[PDB]
């Protein structure tokens, strides 16, 4: 799960 | 842009934004994107992608696909990882070094391949109708119908052979009755130009 | 790579000016010293008028087949760049004596476009 | 047969 | 058959009788009889012909047709026909190096008669075959070629029938496509050009 | 067959002729001919093909198709085909350690021609197959796969036909269930999901 | 068969192909295939299965089902199946004192697959079988037992079907007689009690 819904592209964890 | 990183032109960003905003998601978006992403770092890809204002729903579908591809990459390798490609956990300096080292690992290329893979699904979803429902109107001029059919074919997804068979047969099999006789009379080896010019008067 | 402005202009000409004999020399104006990748990129960008693009593809196919029959040494499909690398094309354009793959590709496409205009 | 119908220009085999 | 003469297996004659008593001498009798009697000594063929005796008229046309070839032959005509020769004699003619084919020649004569018989029982002449308004073209040819295989004219005349007469009698909807295809078009082209109409 | 050559049993050819004269070259001819000629020497296959001569058009497509493979072969092409070689020669090729299969190769060529013949006599193209409003789905597939086995396109194209085209042409009541089942569903799942509808 | 291996007679495969291409995998295929392949060496059975290849979907279910039994077997699984073993090897297993039955075991596996295939092509589930208002009861059972032989549930479940479900779905005029006959009544009693109704 690299990218979570709602979070912007490339937003760090 | 690698020269050292180089900032992307505001002109390029504006052009890509306008392309996405106006062109819906018609297929020509795929190469246009490829036109504006020559030698771009994954951080640059994220910066380009985030700026899209509308169509946020479709973008989300794209996000999903990325995860899947990333997962597969994480399955291949037990050295950048799957999340490193997306740039969510990689520095600009590290990304520059990865594709500036000799030999260079194409992080930008693989990210772009992933994004294109997603965009294909997006286009297919936004495609209005399937290739099979394209039928010629009784009074429709033949040129417009041929162009409509070919646009739809460029939209649909299948391997090369399926497309070859579709071009060879479906177009003829769905024409209007008037041109149907002429087309079936022309033969199987007629090029497109002959077929269109034969029914040009009609 | 071509500037987005130059690429955009070629799109507008096809979209706005529809199809007319003036297009063909216009295409030469924006294609000066263009690598085969550049030609492919400029071609694919055309959104509408896909049937004419199909006709141009068929003409390119016939010309490449004739070239292959007539004869790393470029092959029939090597010219269009669909079976080649950017490095190889850059070398051919840079190696002395240069072998103008771009020139012959442009000639084939110009012939196809002339055919398209003759259709209209 | 350099370009099959339907495929994009320059599409590798 | 020969292996020393070998009598025809009992079930074989049953198959041959099943052909005569049920097919009404349809144009497909000739191939079946050409198979069930393969490699048969001339005495054997007379055994099969006894089952044609059920039709007094049909058997008669064979007796004349054989007799004409019997005299025209002049092993004599009445010997190759098995009227006078014996079983051992026939084998000797066949089991020879090089052989003198008696059984095959006898089989050649019969088919001439059976061809004559088929023309008589043929249901309709070729000139009356007309396509139906909704009849699929794929079925129409199969009906046509059956009749043509029966009418049994010379070789050249058949070619004219299948190049012009076939097109002429087609239904108006199909006649347009076939005529537009051009003269001399092969059979394969015509059917494909009218596959679904 | 070989046991020394063995001639084909008389009733066997009767079965083969019964296939040609009655099935109208339906897509099921290929299996039957693939069986009745199993382990047959190349001379024997010519014996069976003489029964195809009843259809002037059909026999011709075989003569061309064999000839193309005959020249493409260059035992020579006219020898494996039995046009020039003799019976004893063919056995020697087959009765060899390791054998050079002449009969099987000949059988390979014919099926190519018979495939060409079937496509011609095929009644309707696949794209015209539409489900009936009350037609049971179990019967519809059997009708469909018969046509698909005839149309004889490449392998990959068939898969696209049976994964999307089949669903597309279904009747609206069944189309709902099939589409709801999801893409890539196997054939077994689709029939069970529409068993009684 | 074995007499030294003996190849299957040519007409036999013709009968087997006639079953597949025409019966549409009706529940009666299992007995016929259980007969035409009696005493057949494992290589022979592969020869018959090549005629099932005409149906891409049907042949696939056999390939999986054999493979499951092939691995579950671990002559190895790929040897008894004839994928790797040779003709002479199979005979040695069969021609042994005491024999190790390879051919019979292979035949056991196939019937499992063919049972799976029949359930797929089965026209209707058992629960939808209803007697007609005027349908004779003698015909109704024959229709019913055909479906039940296909549905292929366990042994015990079938008994409940033929003791209660059969009576339940009968028409009202017959339902009165059958119910009045009493529980546990045998099949013979039920038919006689409704012979002419």
């Amino acid at each position: 799960p690299v990218l979570f819904p709602g979070q912007p592209f490339g937003q760090p964890p | 842009p690698i020269v050292v990183h180089q900032a992307i032109s505001p002109r390029t960003l504006n052009a890509w934004v306008k392309v996405v905003e106006e062109k819906a998601f018609s297929p020509e978006v795929i190469p246009m994107f490829s036109a504006l992403s020559e030698g771009a770092t994954p951080q640059d890809l994220n910066t380009m992608l985030n700026t899209v204002g509308g169509h946020q729903a479709a973008m989300q579908m794209l996000k999903e696909t990325i995860n899947e591809e990333a997962a597969e990459w994480d399955r291949l390798h037990p050295e950048p990882r799957g999340s490193d490609i997306a740039g969510t956990t990689s520095t600009l300096q590290e990304q520059i070094g990865w594709m500036t080292h000799n030999p260079p690992i194409p992080v930008g290329e693989i990210y772009k391949r992933w994004i294109i893979l997603g965009l294909n699904k997006i286009v297919r979803m936004y495609s209005p109708t399937s290739i099979l429902d394209i039928r010629q109107g009784p009074k429709e001029p033949f040129r417009d119908y041929v162009d409509r059919f070919y646009k739809t074919l460029r939209a649909e997804q299948a391997s090369q052979e399926v497309k070859n068979w579709m071009t060879e047969t479906l177009l003829v099999q769905n024409a209007n009755p008037d041109c149907k006789t002429i087309l079936k009379a022309l033969g199987p080896g007629a090029t497109l130009e002959e077929m269109m010019t034969a029914c040009q008067g009609v």
